[PDB]
């Protein structure tokens, strides 16, 4: 009953054609991306406290 | 990355974040490919190498203070168990013959 | 990467600073172990 | 859910692929040889703090006990010393001593 309403959808225009082991990255790289460039005025002083190691 | 973009613009064309009420993530990919090009210029200022951190070196003196840490509590425990317990008798059975 | 390079510096300047709180916070333990000391050496 | 997306999903994967183009590519401009033995260390580093702290706390219980040991092998030695005297001079001048100032 639910793999025939599975296959009754027809291909979602509205979704991306990825394969499934690359859905996880894709979905999170947007939060890591956003902590990134937030993170970004942090990372630039620690890359200034490399010289201290 | 506000006094980057504010003079990166009139070369950088780049659409908005937030776009008919949905984040625009071509816009983020687009922010982070100039948030990586200060990291970049950064390490060619201050870490002119890719400077390592020492694993076997940070495991090795952990391992060595947990060993210090265990001397420390043997011996505080061996004055506790063998020690003062020798010296806390004879004490009391001088006493208890005086 | 760099989160551990953070910590790594953090971790290094909290250690320097706790052991020499236990050589001069008070006496200090490296006095007060030296006065005892001294007195089974006398 | 909530991106904003213009045209045909091969159209808007093609021009977010442009960028990811320049992500990778930024990656290969940032990632240091030693970049994986860095990430790792992370939690070694506050393991070997959270014993040094630790051993802070240890050297001040050891040492504290240290004081208790010399003061408990003083009361031994002391103990031991006065014995000596009350069965070398006389009982009856050490009992003078001791208790006759106070005898009912």
């Amino acid at each position: 009953r639910s793999l025939r309403q599975r296959l009754a959808q027809p291909v979602c225009q509205e979704n991306l054609p990825i394969e499934a082991s690359y859905h996880r990255f894709t979905a999170e790289l947007l939060p890591l991306a956003v902590n990134f460039i937030e993170k970004l005025e942090i990372y630039i002083k620690t890359i200034q406290t490399i010289p201290k190691i | 990355l506000i006094s980057r973009i504010e003079s990166e613009m009139h070369r950088l064309q780049m659409d908005n974040v937030y776009e008919a009420g949905k984040v625009n993530l071509i816009t983020v990919v687009q922010l982070l490919n100039e948030a990586l090009k200060l990291v970049s210029g950064e390490r060619s200022l201050y870490d002119c190498k890719g400077v390592r951190l020492d694993l076997q070196y940070l495991h090795g003196k952990a391992k060595f203070e947990s060993e210090v840490l265990t001397r420390l509590r043997n011996m505080r425990h061996k004055i506790k168990r063998e020690d003062l317990v020798s010296i806390e008798k004879i004490i009391a059975d001088r006493e208890r013959e005086w | 990467e760099l989160e551990s390079i953070a910590q790594f510096t953090e971790t290094s300047e909290n250690i320097v600073d706790v052991v020499r709180e236990r050589h001069q916070s008070k006496s200090t333990l490296c006095e007060k172990m030296k006065e005892l000391r001294q007195s089974y050496e006398a | 859910k909530n991106i904003h997306i213009t045209g045909n999903r091969h159209r808007y994967l093609e021009e977010l692929q442009k960028h990811l183009a320049i992500t990778k590519s930024l990656l290969e401009e940032i990632m240091p040889s030693h970049a994986s033995e860095n990430a790792e260390s992370f939690d070694t580093i506050k393991d070997l703090e959270n014993i040094v702290l630790k051993t802070d706390e240890e050297l001040a219980r050891s040492f504290r006990q240290i004081l208790d040991l010399s003061f408990k092998v003083n009361k031994e030695i002391s103990l031991q010393s006065q014995k000596a005297v009350e069965e070398t001079c006389e009982s009856a001048l050490v009992r003078q001593w001791y208790f006759d100032g106070s005898l009912p």
